[PDB]
């Protein structure tokens, strides 16, 4: 319902990549399922996975292996972890919400932008 | 030792009349047209006919026919009844084990077999494998050699041979009477009946006893046979075969015309004048339940290309069922790929036991043989093959199927969960195969008894829940949902695996479901279904698989005790 | 997997105007159909959901009327607060796709 | 005619070596042990065998063997090729059409019947059938008496009977002989080989020729066959079959020590010095469709109980099927009953057609002597047989399923959806039937090629699209799609049925699905499986089960045409 | 959305009921169910039977083959026809509306009573 | 079918005062149950829906609290606006039966 990401907003290539949404006003082990969508510049969307509000994760094909999304239920947050990074995903990513009975992403953070440069 | 049978009249249709003679210790014969009395007439002189239909009375040297007779005679069947797969040691000291007594060692048993072996000459071949269709074995000739040698272990003095020649070779067939013409001699009366002999056979006999349509033709020695029916009014031309001629005057070169020829002879009333003057279990049940099973577990590891051609298909199918439902989703699909694949691992089970079919109906006629000649029980053979070739070889499929594909699938990940699975594939395999002995046990045919089954599978797989839901059948039919073996099987599988699951991705739906018909818990599809969620719902399927197995072995008991066995 | 095409890649309309956006696909999405609204510097808002809903917020002007592969937004009489970034996102099948985003413009 | 063959070498291994003489206009026979070449030289003698084996020449009254030599000499099976559904006098007549030539008038031919069924002596069962399991016919020597007639049709010069006494009893094969002997009184020349034979037969013959293992160990006349081995240094004593003589001295009372005395006989040279006296389609195309497929219809209805017996099963579980599944409801359990009846009905269709190996398999040796001798091409065989017997008993259980179980159910009550599902149920049938031909074409057994169906269809029918979901298997096991025929029959019948459905009561969702996860459209459903929902995705299906059927009847052509019919 | 049920207020036993309920509003040909409800004397709720927004039915199945309901699309209405009555259901007829997603009865008509005498 | 016990069929309470209805099913419901609220003279109306969810335009005093077989209604702190019957519907199997209705009272 009020979602925040945060995270280094510059990273080495080929290393690994870590984002953070800390979610207040719900509690994310309760009902939806938890995602991260980034946008490209020269603007496409594109999914990358979520986690569910009991643990189980399911992520795009297209990041094959080196996508995980852990959680962490003592505080509300939930990780984005994108391991061995091209320069070429410098994108901005934002943390979002989907409702299931609904079908759509309803609720979006704020977005932060990431560049992967040496 | 002398046979003196006297006025018979077996019915079943009396198909004998009356027939008299003695059988002195020599070399008998019994000759004749096929439909004749010369394979019903050794059947009651063997007492391997129902008395009910016998009339007149079989007696030995001045005393009647015990019950100890059919344990002190030897009957050799004409097809036979030896394991293939066993070798020629072998086969003698399962006879060997059963019928002598248990007071006799191991050193003294063991010299009688080499006392038998030696005399039949299987010196060379005493080691070698009988045969069957994978395996070379001994040929033709000395598989009847090995039968002959099966029945003189107790060393009866009385031999039954049923069509010693029929089914051998003509070089072969001069080799085995030339053996029984050496037995003669030890004083062993054997009574045999050949189909269509020859001179170099006939020219060995001792007696002859020529039937036809149930009639007495001839009684007498065989020599003096050709120089009787020379003085009826018949007449042999050169170079003809005499057991070739006497068939000759069956056919009209009239039966009653040729048997009123014999009362009026001189023949005749030499026996006549015979027989008047003279008449005017052993084993413990642990000692066979211990050959029974430990001989039929040597053909199933001797026949290896239908035991692990069933290993090599539960692993190949394993394999491909965990590749195509490699691991399971929590999604909309999740439901169809569960129930999908725990209807087929249950299916699977009931179709693969069909082989049960071929226990009880291959190993028929020597079962038959071997309960009259008194080795067993029929408790301790049912016992001793149930224990020895149904129970190893219907756990391994339910054990590899459930260690392959579990982990890939990606099922349960729990211990108890593992092997309640384990052992609800288990109980489906022992039900379908009792159900298939249940049916086959008695029959001689493998091919009806296999449509039955498998007519019986179908009928029980649409109610089994996956096809047609079952609270929807009218209450007229839905009582036949009580007799299905897959109903219980798949009903218990799918209790244990669809309790703690969810399967609508980002919708918590286990404390309250918005926006019914949705089915978005494992607890939802399976009351749907109708299956009781109690841990009673899981553990009455298992106790009417029990109740199933104990009443499937008993129909398949009973149907072995009241068989007809003459 | 499914694809989304918004062929119409830009626009070029006037205030008071109709504008028609179309998004096609490439397999039957079955009204799982989403319109989403980006303005330069923000997250995406949601604005019509099933491809004929309109979210609470948003003005009787918008509009999604789509069957089958062809679904279309339209803008009736367009204000100067509805220039921005237009997607489509289907949620049928399991990897949800977007389309390319059609930006609208003043003439 | 007289035959005159020299110096024949066939080879596989040489199983025959030098085989010399001349077969005069007479009663000849050809003798010896089993596996020797008493059955290898008459396949020789009448062109049965591969001339790529064959050295030598055979000649006939100075000129060699034409390509008409098989249809203007007669050559008779061991066992009976008679069809035992038709009479005595339909089996001279199909045997009558498709030999002699279309000239002929029907008043013509049937005096020629008339001419063989008055010579043979079958007059009294001129018009009873020949006899089968299911019915009561002709005793077995005579229809050992038909199957002569059916040879001497065209009136051969030559016949060639193999095995003419072998299996038939002792009183039956004089009857069979003597009338040989009276053929042979008219000019023809009668060449046979007879297993062991009696004194009564022997007595009988013209020639002579004594074979075992390859080597010519006598030819010349019968009756100086005994003087020969006389003069050899061998004694017959009285009262001995000189037929039983004779192999009794191949078996040592050796082989290389008996052939080398033939050769310093009288009569090797005087056969030697007549060798070098010597040396030094019909029918069109529509007349064997018309017979062909005629015949094979009189034995679909001579035989009911197994075409009258797929009726009744076909109407019981019909009956069965819409009484489980009566009236379908538009509710939550709506969409598992519609879509489990049609996977029953798809996979019904699938291994009832099991029985379509039987077509080509019984029929192959009576399809094998009828193309040597000349009736048929193969494929008017082929064609007429398929016009015949498959393609009017998977026509009818088609639609006697679509007639009883459409309206107890309530299908989709239009009248195009009604025929949609006769037509898809009918595909589904014969591309399965044409794999069951695929398959068993060639073979000789039927429990192969019934396993090996088996186990092909539960592989097409995990990938029909009920078990397992097909949108959710790897993308390298999903192209195994494509292979299965229940898919393309299972998608057919979902697509007919599924369209314009509604399943959740009170909720109209085919303007919009409030809360999703819920599947309450048949639209929903049917994309869901991966199912096109264009008119063309219906008769895709129906485009790929015709290619099925020309692929798998094209397979099933090239495997009678490509078969070793020697 | 409102309900108005009609109809004769006694009937002879053993002959037929028919009662009307007219719905404005809202079309019956639109969204949802439309169902006939009866309350006996010594108030016991019993449901009788629903006709779909497409003209499906599904009747209670202790009302066996005494029970119909139709429609008339031109002016929004549904009838129940319950024939050969007994003198023991004199009851209060009610027609309401089912929502389908909901699952509950959510709107009721203002129930009509009926007296089966002689 | 399932038949809905509520035995408790009266009950004898005073305002603000706490009152607890059970109703039992002979079948698993699995939260499909619903509550009505009948004033005399009056057709029923609808209370609760799901078995926890409540309705627009009732007091936050009622709620409902069940699971598998057992469920129940709990009115704290009754007005004198909420004596009246109560009945509990399941909608779980196609013959919607009610309870037996239970007849709340002041003393
Ligand atoms: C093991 C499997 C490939 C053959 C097995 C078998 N499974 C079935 C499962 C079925 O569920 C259907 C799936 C969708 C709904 C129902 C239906 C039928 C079958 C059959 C046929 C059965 C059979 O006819 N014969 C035995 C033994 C054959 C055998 O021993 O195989 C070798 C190669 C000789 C070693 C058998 O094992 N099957
Ligand atoms: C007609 C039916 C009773 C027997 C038929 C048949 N259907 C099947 C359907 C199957 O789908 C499964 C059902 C649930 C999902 C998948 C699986 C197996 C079968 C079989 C066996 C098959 C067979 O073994 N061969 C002929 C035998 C006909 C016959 O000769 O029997 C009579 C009584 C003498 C006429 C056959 O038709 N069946
Ligand atoms: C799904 O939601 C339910 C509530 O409807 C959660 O279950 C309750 O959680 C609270 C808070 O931890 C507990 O106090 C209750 O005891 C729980 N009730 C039951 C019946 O378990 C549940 O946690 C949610 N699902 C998941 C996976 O978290
Ligand atoms: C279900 O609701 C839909 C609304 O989305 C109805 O379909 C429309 O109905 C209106 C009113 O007559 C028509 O003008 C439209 O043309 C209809 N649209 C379509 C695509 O057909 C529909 O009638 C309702 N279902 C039923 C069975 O009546």
């Amino acid at each position: 319902v009020q979602l925040q990401e945060s995270g280094p907003g510059l990273v080495k290539p080929s290393q690994s990549l870590s984002l953070t949404c800390t979610v207040t006003g719900f509690s994310i082990t309760s009902d939806y399922a938890w995602n991260w969508i980034r946008q490209f510049p020269g603007k496409k969307l594109e999914w990358m996975g979520y986690i569910n509000f009991d643990g189980g994760t399911t992520y795009n094909p297209s990041l094959r292996g080196r996508i995980s999304i852990t959680r962490d239920t003592s505080k509300n947050q939930f990780f984005l972890q994108l391991r061995s990074v091209t320069p070429e995903d410098t994108a901005t990513y934002y943390c979002a919400t989907f409702y299931g009975a609904k079908g759509t992403l309803d609720y979006w953070g704020q977005g932060t932008s990431v560049t992967v440069s040496s | 030792a002398v046979l003196s049978f006297h006025n018979i009249c077996y019915r079943v249709k009396e198909i004998l009349s009356n027939i008299n003679g003695i059988m002195k210790p020599g070399l008998n014969a019994i000759l004749g047209p096929t439909g004749g009395g010369k394979s019903s007439l050794l059947d009651v002189l063997a007492a391997r006919k129902d008395p009910s239909g016998l009339s007149g009375d079989v007696l030995i040297n001045g005393a009647p026919r015990p019950a100890n007779f059919k344990c002190n005679s030897g009957y050799v069947v004409q097809d036979d009844v030896v394991m293939g797969t066993l070798t020629v040691r072998e086969n003698l000291q399962f006879s060997a084990a059963l019928r002598l007594a248990t007071t006799m060692t191991n050193h003294e048993k063991n010299e009688r077999i080499n006392r038998v072996i030696q005399e039949l000459g299987l010196d060379k071949v005493a080691d070698s494998k009988v045969g069957t269709q994978f395996i070379r074995g001994v040929s033709g000739g000395e598989r009847k050699r090995t039968s002959i040698g099966m029945e003189l272990i107790t060393d009866p003095s009385i031999l039954f041979l049923d069509e010693p020649t029929t089914g051998l070779d003509s070089s072969t067939a001069n080799a085995v009477l030339l053996l029984l013409k050496r037995m003669s001699k030890q004083g062993r009366t054997i009574i045999f009946s050949i189909h269509q002999p020859r001179y170099s056979i006939f020219k060995l006999f001792d007696s002859l006893t020529l039937l036809a349509s149930g009639r007495l033709m001839f009684h007498g020695p065989a020599q003096e046979a050709l120089g009787y029916f020379e003085s009826a009014g018949y007449h042999c031309e050169a170079y003809n075969n005499p057991a070739d001629f006497f068939l000759d005057i069956i056919n009209g070169d009239l039966i009653e015309k040729l048997a009123e020829i014999y009362v009026n002879s001189s023949f005749y009333k030499e026996t006549k004048a015979e027989l008047h003057q003279l008449s005017g279990y052993t084993t413990s049940f642990c000692h066979q339940l211990r050959w029974v099973s430990k001989r039929s577990f040597k053909n199933l590891l001797g026949n290896p290309q239908a035991s692990i051609a069933q290993i090599i298909v539960t692993v190949v199918l394993g394999l491909v069922i965990g590749a195509i439902y490699f691991g399971l989703k929590n999604d909309s699909t999740g439901i169809q790929n569960r129930a999908g694949v725990l209807f087929f691992l249950t299916t699977n089970q009931c179709f693969s036991s069909v082989s049960a079919v071929e226990l009880f109906v291959v190993e028929k006629k020597l079962f038959i043989h071997e309960y009259i000649s008194g080795y067993y029980r029929v408790s301790s053979y049912f016992l001793g093959k149930l224990l020895s070739d149904l129970l190893p070889m219907r756990m391994l499929p339910s054990i590899i199927f459930t260690c392959i594909v579990y982990f890939m699938l990606g099922l349960k990940p729990k211990a108890d969960a593992f092997f309640v699975m384990m052992f609800t594939l288990m109980m489906v395999a022992y039900s379908a195969s009792s159900m298939a002995l249940a049916i086959a046990a008695g029959q001689s045919v493998v091919s009806v008894a296999t449509l039955l089954m498998t007519i019986c599978f179908v009928f029980m797989m649409i109610f089994s829940g996956l096809l047609v839901n079952l609270t929807t059948i009218a209450s007229w039919l839905s009582w036949l949902q009580y007799f299905s073996i897959p109903r219980y099987g798949f009903t218990a599988l799918q209790h244990n695996e669809f309790l703690g699951q969810n399967f609508c991705p980002g919708l918590n739906a286990t404390g309250n479901n918005p926006c019914n018909y949705a089915t978005c818990t494992g607890e939802e599809y399976l009351v749907k279904q109708g299956i009781d969620l109690s841990p009673w719902g899981l553990w009455k399927n298992h106790v009417a698989l029990a109740c199933m197995i104990v009443i499937f072995l008993t129909i398949a008991y009973l149907k072995l005790l009241f068989l007809k066995k003459y | 997997d499914i694809v989304l095409t918004q062929s119409p890649s830009s626009f070029s309309v006037s205030l008071g105007d109709r504008v028609t956006i179309s998004c096609k696909a490439s397999g039957y999405i079955l009204n799982r159909l989403a319109w989403y609204q980006q303005k330069p510097g923000n997250a995406p808002r949601l604005l019509i959901s099933g491809a004929t809903s309109l979210e609470t917020g948003f003005p009787s002007r918008f509009s999604g009327t789509g069957s089958g592969k062809d679904y279309t937004l339209s803008i009736s009489s367009l204000q100067t607060e509805d220039v921005g970034t237009y997607y489509c996102q289907q949620y049928w099948s399991t990897p949800w796709t977007f389309g390319g985003g059609t930006k609208l413009e003043i003439r």
